[PDB]
């Protein structure tokens, strides 16, 4: 794969002001005469930690539910997807990556 | 069970749980030929697909964009369970699941008219002065379609009551305490209507409530 850019989130603040922090989008109506449904998976949404990100099945917009720390949760890897109104493959998937942005809130400790 | 039966709300979020189906085998356990695998094998209506079922626990959750009481009320699915992990020579058994839809108070009481003019004689009680009516697209006779009315303005000293005539939900305005023409000749009023049922998404306080303007001549 490729080193594609992250969406960022900074430590300890309430991150629900950015939601939805990303979205997928596509359309099928003029090439295929169909409408659409959207999906995500990955770390935060189908691998641990769990329940971090949420999205509506109609829209493709992705939200973050938790207050974060790069000292706890350094990086996240998701993939979006989209299907037609009966469940069919139609559009290529891509990854999406999220980071935690880090400020000095802690003191160095031995190994 | 022979037949499993469940009940879900209308117009709730996708991924809501329906109910779980449960089965067993009497072969020796931790084998392949006890390894259970569950499925939906058909829907009414036949297409598109509205529900999904967890292959290794039998839990049904919703996958349509909407399930709406005010168009469809029931869904009967055929379901199955297979052993062998669902490998082609496992043994399999068919059964039935009924899903009901349950009506939420999503619709409003709706006027065909919002301004009204009337008269009454002074000194009179037990006389009616204005009838008002509404549709509501919720299901008949339920708490979601039933109506309640209120006098919002212009009844300073208590001349007026409003009550509901149930059989059409018609709000009947009457004089309960008499007027006196030798104090006032005209008054201007407001009323309102709302369900007996609560409403969501901040609708309770006023936005579930619809109003009509009234003038009463003495």
């Amino acid at each position: 794969a490729w080193i594609t850019a992250p969406v960022a989130l900074r430590e300890g603040e309430d991150l629900s002001k950015k939601n939805p922090i990303a979205k997928i989008h596509s359309d099928l109506a003029e090439e295929r005469g169909l409408k659409i449904t959207y999906k995500y998976t990955g770390k935060g949404i189908t691998e641990p930690p769990f329940g971090i990100f949420v999205f509506n099945k109609d829209t493709g917009e992705l939200n973050v539910t938790s207050i974060l720390d790069r000292e706890e949760t350094p990086f996240f890897l998701l993939t979006g997807y989209a299907l037609d109104a009966r469940g069919n493959n139609v559009e290529k998937p891509l990854e999406l990556r999220i980071k935690v942005l880090d400020i000095n809130d802690n003191e160095p400790v031995f190994t | 069970e022979e037949t499993y039966t469940f009940t879900i709300f209308e117009n709730c979020r996708v991924g809501t749980t329906v109910g779980q189906v449960c089965a067993t085998d009497k072969d020796e356990p931790d084998t392949m030929h006890t390894r259970l695998k569950y499925s939906i094998i058909g829907q009414v209506p036949p297409s598109p697909t509205l529900f999904s079922m967890h292959p290794t626990t039998g839990v049904i959750t919703t996958t349509s964009s909407q399930l709406d009481r005010e168009l469809i009320d029931k869904y009967q699915l055929k379901i199955k369970v297979q052993d062998m992990d669902g490998q082609y020579f496992g043994l399999q058994t068919t059964s039935t699941c009924i899903i009901n839809i349950d009506d939420v108070n999503d619709h409003l009481p709706t006027f065909t008219r919002t301004s009204y003019v009337t008269s009454v004689e002074e000194n009179t009680v037990d006389v009616e002065i204005l009838r008002v009516t509404v549709e509501d697209k919720d299901l008949v006779n339920t708490a979601n379609w039933r109506a309640n009315y209120t006098i919002l303005k212009g009844n300073e000293n208590g001349n007026f009551k409003i009550v509901t005539d149930a059989k059409t939900n018609e709000g009947v305005l009457c004089v309960v305490k008499p007027l006196n023409y030798e104090e006032k000749q005209q008054m201007i009023l407001q009323i309102g209507v709302v369900n007996e049922a609560p409403f969501s998404r901040e609708a309770s306080p006023r936005s579930a409530m619809s109003t009509a303007t009234v003038t009463v001549n003495v």
